[PDB]
């Protein structure tokens, strides 16, 4: 009764995600019988249909699993840069960054995962065919679904950017010169033959069938570097989670590539030298304290994060408390220290 | 960028963070196969020093590179309780990923906030460059006073994120919260 904000309840399974349509498709999965990576990975063929904003095919991601009985792992499936990728490849002939190149042409894009680390989680830690989880998206590409609030709301401001400059694109989420409006159907036959071909070939047929054709052929007629050879290349990876310990609480993320894990425990060790509970959510002692020790993390983030495959990440010494206990001895809960007068650390000591 | 998260009847948990990088990517259709195509690359470090689309910098070890996968942010993440998954979250956010999923975490342990409570909210952020104190409206312009005599440079900017969150109890019933912040979303269960 003293709270204002009520979280959903349930007794069996749940599942949380940024669409309804999305959300109801993993909870009929465990209500099949399928366990959390057969819904999981059925909410994530779910989005990339009713969520062409972030749910994809064409993109990549992580992906953390946790058993029941306490087996903690994590899939890699980031999109890996093409082999013709070099690192001058973004600047123009002045030697300055184009953010038109690595945003909005055809250079841009890495080689995609999802399909890949999908299939490498459903295969191992699930219990469903393929087909099977396919299935819900298909019907929803083939037979079409509502356009609801946040999608109009996200083609028009986000889709006009980019989407119509496409034939391909504007062919599909375009209508009548207009972006797709709220209460408008959206079909995506293409897509639903894509998916269809996945659900009886497998993964093989995004890297190795149509589809890897399709990208390829889309990449060399207008400048991509993204090739067949790139796509059969492609593998998705399991790696040990980068996790820590905050206050006897332990925190699993994800390990490089990506720099989240690393730096979320980074910081809970600084915080964890101070009385946080004392101070209180919304108060300045506490949003100067983890203001401060986010600084330290950016500032190391920059310096040390990369692909573990081709560079060595000092991820023992960025999450060594004694560290963190360094960097929480230089905040001043009354002064900020500008970020002019912060570097990467010198982690030597730690490593 | 989008997040999910879920828990079977058995208890196992899964929580996934994938994307195209921005909203739809490069907008650019792979053919006739109605796939869109990710515009990642920009998370790569394009030059030494010179800030991403998120006010991300880097140098040597996220520079680009053949078959090399670009630096990300996303943060997946379970937080465990008394040997057992107690809180499943994640967020899109690019540099702010990090901060989110960060905050997250302290408002459930350290202000023993429900899942719903932790996730409405305000949220703050600071990435070292550029050099500012970052926040959302719904901090007390009493607290946002303070924080600025202590030097902080604050700049109120639009929301961030979307975490969509369970939270497993003591007796394995489940809570659940999905993001103010994003419209048309939904936890669920049975
Ligand atoms: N591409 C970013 C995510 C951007 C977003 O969340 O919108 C990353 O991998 O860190
Ligand atoms: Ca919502």
């Amino acid at each position: 009764e003293e709270d204002v904000f009520h979280p959903v309840r349930a007794k069996q399974g749940m599942v949380a995600s940024v669409d309804a349509t999305a959300t109801q498709v993993g909870v009929d999965i465990l209500k099949e019988g399928g366990n959390a990576v057969d819904a999981a990975v059925a909410v994530g063929y779910a989005l990339a249909v009713t969520h062409p904003q972030a749910g994809n095919l064409g993109g990549g991601g992580f992906m953390l699993i946790r058993s029941k009985n306490g087996n903690t792992t994590a899939i890699d499936f980031r999109e890996m840069a093409p082999a013709k990728a070099t690192r001058d490849m973004f600047l123009d002939d002045q030697g300055n960054p184009d953010s038109k190149k690595s945003l909005t042409s055809h250079l841009a894009s890495g080689t995609p995962g999802t399909v890949a680390g999908f299939s490498l989680a459903l295969d191992k830690y699930g219990t469903m065919p393929l087909n099977k989880v396919v299935q819900p998206a298909f019907k929803l590409a083939r037979d079409g679904f509502i356009v609801n609030d946040a999608l109009a709301d996200d083609l028009k401001t986000y889709g006009s950017e980019v989407l119509p400059n496409h034939e391909n694109s504007k062919a599909i989420f375009w209508k009548e010169g207009e972006p797709l409006k709220k209460g408008d159907t959206l079909v995506q036959a293409n897509l639903a033959k894509s998916l269809e071909m996945i659900a009886e070939n497998g993964p093989d047929e995004f890297y190795k069938g149509t589809i890897a054709e399709q990208i390829a052929q889309e990449m060399q007629k207008n400048g991509g570097l993204i090739t067949k050879e790139d796509l059969a290349a492609y593998k998705a990876v399991e790696r040990t989670p980068i996790s820590g310990d905050y206050r006897g609480y332990q925190v699993y993320s994800m390990p490089p590539p990506s720099s989240g894990g690393i730096h979320i425990v980074q910081i809970l060790n600084i915080l964890e030298n101070f009385d946080m509970k004392k101070y209180g959510f919304g108060s300045a002692d506490a949003m100067q304290i983890m203001a401060e020790a986010e600084k330290y993390a950016y500032a190391d983030r920059s310096e040390y994060l990369g692909d573990p495959d081709f560079v060595k990440v000092p991820w023992q010494a960025l999450t060594n408390k004694a560290y963190a206990k360094s960097i929480a001895d230089q905040i001043d809960i009354n002064k900020a220290k500008p970020s002019s007068e912060i570097r990467p650390g010198k982690l030597a000591p730690y490593e | 960028t989008t997040h999910y998260s879920v828990v079977d009847k058995d208890g196992n948990a899964v929580a996934v963070t994938y994307t195209l990088n921005t909203t739809f990517g490069t907008g650019i259709v792979a053919g006739e196969s109605g796939i869109l195509l990710n515009n990642q690359m920009d998370d790569f470090s394009a030059k030494p020093g010179v800030p991403n689309v998120y006010g991300l910098v880097g140098g040597d070890a996220n520079a680009v590179g053949p078959n090399k996968r670009p630096l990300s942010s996303m943060s997946p993440t379970i937080v465990v309780k008394d040997g057992k998954t107690w809180l499943v979250t994640g967020s899109p956010g690019g540099s702010r990923i990090i901060t989110t999923v960060l905050q997250m975490v302290v408002n459930s342990i350290d202000y023993g906030l429900n899942v719903a409570e932790a996730t409405n909210a305000p949220r703050f952020h600071h990435q070292w460059l550029p050099d500012e104190l970052r926040v959302e409206k719904g901090f007390s312009p009493d607290t946002l006073k303070l924080l600025e005599a202590k030097g902080q440079k604050v700049a109120l900017k639009e929301a961030m994120g979307s975490t969509q969150s369970i939270m497993v109890g003591p007796d394995g019933e489940l809570y659940g919260a999905s993001d103010p912040r994003s419209v048309d979303d939904l936890t669920a269960g049975y």
